[PDB]
RNA sequence: ACUCGUGCCCCGUGUGGCGAAAGGGAAGCCGGUUAAUAUUCCGGCACCUGGAUGUGGGUUUUGCGCGGCAACGCAACUGAA
């Protein structure tokens, strides 16, 4: 798994052929957010603090990728 | 006496042009702000001309005999003085220290090396000069 | 009148096949 | 503080092998484990490596020599011998 | 490097030239 | 706490290729992870010490990392060490020098005649 | 050679000298220097890049014939030396041969 | 009764001797035109120790005159060899400690080591620590050289055989005594299976010619013959003489 | 290279196999799962070797990169016998 820093590389990687999926995790103890979708080879992951560029950043992704919300507790 | 003068020919002992031989411009006998110790500015030679032979085609000939220069300001600890010189009006002031601040002026700079080293090899002096040391 | 050799070493030759 | 009294280096026999084979032991592990002055960079940094080899820690040069010393008085005098031999002769 | 190494590479060129042969 | 550890494979011998390293998992276990050698430095070719610069990998480790990681940019770049350069370059120019006036005087001073 | 050992001696009363290797090279550079002594043991690569730049500058070259070790002793020292330089003779008569 | 022991030593099962940690065998260059009519020089790059033997070692590198490679040679080193040092050999040699020259190009009284017997066989004579031969006077007519051996006998050479001046490196080496069993285990446990050694008249007759008896005692003259038989040559062979040695020693 | 195997051209001092589940040696970790297997099954997240190959970037208008006094650095940055 590797690491994006900006915001305008991890949008540009969305744009790629083998971009399989994406999901948001949202950390309330910390106030995180993380965005993460899944490539052939790497897990990219974006950290951001803030919560008013998350919903920005989710209308600015590609309509044909599928973006889940990861909920607490995932079955087996 | 002495010789390190602007007309020198010395060999480089260190760094990424180890083994190439130069000609002094000008030497710095007191060092300056930056550089505080005894340094000169140089040109030189990269790539040597390719060897030559008297069944080659005119076409063949001139597309083996090119230069590739190089600019340098180096310690006089990392230099090796020989007993040879090479004076050439074409080089004369070349560089002064602050070309060496400026990408653009480099590259004029060696634009003009080229020039000069090229005419001079190919009148047929100095042949030590444009000669591979083998080490 | 012979053929010049260049070494002292002597090899069989080769033939079809 | 001198802590032996004569038996010196050849302490660590202990009351074992004789008194005389002690005492020719020792006269060869002395000079087998002591320094010497370099030839040819003049520090005092010479030690034996194997039982001819004797080698400079300081500028890294090793020398054949003999089994305990690091030069033998039969090759001192054929050096001299031979040096006069050709020079007085030749030269 | 090693030989076989170099041997791809050589081998490379020689199937693009005969395709952009091909192309031509 | 204090747990007991076994081998992960069919080695039960402690050799020069049997080593291992104690962890702890995400579990809350105490196991052994099964490790290699460690790497070797280069050294140089004419004195013999560890060269600036570069890796210390096994053999076959040294086939995939690119070459700048692998040299350093000067003649010789690997194997020697720069005070070995240095000493070659000098001694050839000294010695090539030397040549040069052995033969001029031996031609001009002993074959004037 | 009986006698540099008494002219060595009063140079270091009264002139100045500049003891070591790389100091001599300076010394040589700047064209002050008059005259240079090696000592008998140093090496041979070394020798013979300080006689390259004393033919270069012009100045004089003595081969001492004793070591290092006793190249220092004549300056009065209590460390080795293998080269040195002489900036200026004093009282001395030392470049007169 | 049965075989006995130095019997079973030709068989060489448990008693050959011990080759795994030696690299090479210790020899001159094959003679070639370069040590016939001129010199060739090379470098000593390294003085090694290798086991079972005292002397130690010398690599040279020299050059082919032939080919563009280098051939790196094994030979014994002299006292006062060192690395990095330049050594010649050819007939236009000089006369230096280390070189390797015919013995028609040395004076009378020189001394050298690991001479041929026969020109070309690279080396026979004097390669043990300390040892040496002396040169001692010519035959330019025919072409022979008489020599003095370690042993102090007296041999006739022809000219064109090779030595290296000095002597062999490696000194007083028996002058220390072993003084501990471990010590001279030690030492033949790299060389061969001879360690330690039982006395033939304390076996029983079935093992020994010195056999039994309700003493141990030989029993009949321990001087044997020059030509008996194989199990029979246990003791002083062809002894012409025995007892302690007053005088001086007639033979030379 | 073959029209298509057939035909050409170089180098040559040397030229077999078996023999180690403790020697040398390319590459995998965590969680879960069965009555009985798992670093092998399920989930997630990686790596190595071999083979084909296209985009992005790099170099070259006078042909095969720049920087540092230097030790050396940088994502690349021709190289047969
Ligand atoms: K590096
Ligand atoms: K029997
Ligand atoms: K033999
Ligand atoms: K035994
Ligand atoms: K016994
Ligand atoms: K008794
Ligand atoms: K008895
Ligand atoms: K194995
Ligand atoms: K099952
Ligand atoms: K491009
Ligand atoms: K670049
Ligand atoms: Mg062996
Ligand atoms: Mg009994
Ligand atoms: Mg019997
Ligand atoms: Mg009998
Ligand atoms: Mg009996
Ligand atoms: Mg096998
Ligand atoms: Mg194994
Ligand atoms: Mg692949
Ligand atoms: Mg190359
Ligand atoms: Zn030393
Ligand atoms: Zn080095």
């Amino acid at each position: 798994p590797q690491e994006v820093s900006d915001i305008k590389k991890f949008i540009e990687i969305c744009r790629r052929k083998d971009a399989s999926s994406a999901r948001i995790k949202k950390n309330p103890k910390t106030q995180q957010i993380k965005f993460k979708v899944r490539c052939q080879r790497f897990l990219y992951t974006l950290v951001l603090k803030d919560s008013d560029k998350a919903e920005k950043l989710k209308q600015s992704l590609p309509p044909n990728l599928q973006i889940k919300d990861v909920p607490k507790r995932n079955k087996r | 006496m002495k010789f390190l003068k602007t007309s020198r020919v010395c060999l480089v002992t260190r760094g990424r042009y180890a083994g190439k031989k130069v000609v002094i411009i000008q030497p710095v006998d007191q060092g300056t702000k930056s550089h505080p110790y005894g340094h000169a500015l140089v040109a030189g030679i990269e790539r040597y001309p390719s060897k030559i032979t008297r069944r080659m085609s005119k076409a063949r000939i001139e597309k083996r005999s090119k230069i590739k220069p190089f600019i340098k300001v180096i310690n006089y600890n990392h230099l090796m003085p020989t007993r040879y010189t090479l004076e050439l009006e074409g080089l004369k002031a070349v560089i002064n220290a602050d070309t060496f601040k400026e990408p653009s002026q480099r590259e004029e700079a060696k634009k003009t090396v080229k020039k000069v080293l090229e005419d001079r090899y190919n009148s047929g002096k100095n042949r030590w000069f444009f000669t591979p040391l083998r080490f | 009148k012979t053929k010049v050799r260049k070494s002292t070493t002597f090899h069989r030759p080769k033939t079809l096949v | 503080s001198k802590r032996t009294k004569k038996v010196g280096i050849s302490g660590k026999y202990g009351t074992r092998y004789g008194a005389s084979l002690r005492k020719l032991v020792k006269k060869q592990e002395v000079t087998q484990h002591a320094r010497y002055t370099c030839t040819f960079c003049g520090k005092n940094s010479v030690r034996r490596t194997a039982v001819g080899i004797w080698s400079c820690k300081s500028c890294k040069k090793t020398m054949a020599g003999g089994a305990y010393t690091v030069s033998t008085p039969a090759a001192a005098a054929m050096r001299s011998t031979l040096r006069r031999l050709r020079e007085i002769t030749e030269a | 490097m090693r030989a076989k190494w170099r041997k791809k590479r050589t081998r490379r060129l020689k199937r693009k030239r005969r395709k952009v042969r091909a192309r031509s | 706490a204090p747990t007991r550890v076994t081998y992960r494979r069919r080695n039960p011998y402690n050799t020069t290729s049997n080593r291992t390293r104690v962890i702890k998992t995400p579990g809350g276990q105490l196991r052994v992870l099964h490790i290699k050698k460690r790497g070797t430095a280069p050294k140089c070719g004419d004195c013999g010490i560890k060269l600036p610069g570069i890796p210390a990998l096994r053999p076959r480790e040294y086939a995939t990392i690119s070459k700048p990681k692998k040299t350093v940019q000067r003649a010789y770049g690997g194997s020697r060490c720069g005070n070995c350069v240095r000493d070659r370059i000098i001694r050839a120019f000294l010695i090539e020098e030397q040549k040069i006036v052995k033969k001029v005087l031996k031609e001009q001073s002993q074959a004037e005649k | 050679a009986q006698s540099i050992g008494a002219k060595l001696a009063l140079v270091i009363k009264s002139g100045k000298v500049v003891l070591g290797y790389r100091s001599t090279l300076k010394a040589l550079r700047s064209g002050k220097a008059k005259l240079i002594l090696i000592a008998a043991n140093t090496p041979p690569l070394r020798k013979s890049e300080l006689e390259y730049y004393s033919m270069m500058s012009k100045t004089p070259v003595h081969h001492y014939s004793g070591t290092n070790i006793e190249l220092g002793t004549a300056c009065g020292k209590l460390f080795r030396c293998s080269t040195m330089a002489i900036l200026d003779a004093g009282d001395s008569d030392i470049l007169a041969d | 009764g049965r075989v006995i022991r130095n019997q079973r030593k030709g068989r060489g099962s448990v008693f050959t001797a011990h080759t795994r940690l030696r690299k090479a065998p210790a020899k001159f260059r094959p003679l070639d035109y370069a040590e016939r009519h001129g010199y060739i020089r090379g470098i000593v790059k390294e003085i090694i120790h290798d086991p079972g033997r005292g002397a130690p070692l010398a690599r040279v590198v020299f050059r082919s005159p032939y080919k563009y490679k280098q051939i790196t040679e094994t030979f014994i080193a002299n006292e006062g060899m060192y690395t990095g040092q330049f050594i010649y050999a050819g007939k236009n040699a000089a006369l230096t400690v280390g070189n390797i020259l015919p013995l028609s190009s040395v004076p009378e009284g020189t001394v050298v080591s690991n001479v041929e017997e026969k020109p070309g066989d690279r080396g026979a004579l004097g390669r043990t620590s300390g040892n040496y031969v002396t040169v001692v006077g010519h035959n330019p007519d025919e072409g022979k050289t008489r020599i003095k051996l370690p042993s102090g006998a007296k041999k006739v050479v022809p000219s064109s055989s090779r030595g290296m001046i000095g002597i062999v490196a490696g000194g007083g080496r028996t002058d220390k005594p072993l003084l501990k069993a471990s010590r001279a285990k030690h030492k033949f446990a790299v060389k061969r299976n001879r360690w330690p050694k039982t006395r033939g008249v304390a076996m029983n007759p079935v093992d020994h010619p010195h056999g039994g008896g309700n003493h141990q005692h030989i029993g009949k003259a321990s001087t044997i013959s020059r030509y008996a038989a194989q199990g029979q040559k246990a003791g002083l062979i062809a002894a012409r003489r025995t007892g302690l040695l007053r005088g001086t020693q007639k033979t030379k």
